[PDB]
């Protein structure tokens, strides 16, 4: 007696809430002016 | 950084364009100790980063 295996839905997330590692005060972009290039998006990681 | 005009330079602030060459012959870049040749007998390979 077979049967179907469970079905897998599989894809990218809700507005993709993953990749874009927000949040991870280590790995964290910057969108600092050009010729100073100190930083812009300073990112805690107490806030989601 | 083993140049001697660059190796203890204080940089000013701006936008710079560091540029280098590698080895990557064994033979070259990774000392034996019997001096059989490396070359021949097998070897490095990337450089991945």
């Amino acid at each position: 007696q077979a049967a179907p295996n469970r079905p897998n839905y599989i894809g990218f997330r809700d507005n993709f809430i993953g990749l874009m590692y927000y949040n991870s005060t280590g790995n964290m972009g910057v969108l600092a002016g050009q010729a100073s290039q100190l930083n812009a998006v300073v990112d805690l990681q107490d806030r989601n | 950084q083993k140049f001697f005009a660059i190796k203890n330079l204080l940089l000013l602030p701006g936008s710079y364009t560091y540029e280098w060459n590698f080895r990557k012959d064994v033979n070259m870049i990774l000392q034996s100790s019997l001096g059989n040749d490396l070359r021949v007998d097998g070897a490095s390979v990337r450089f991945d980063s």
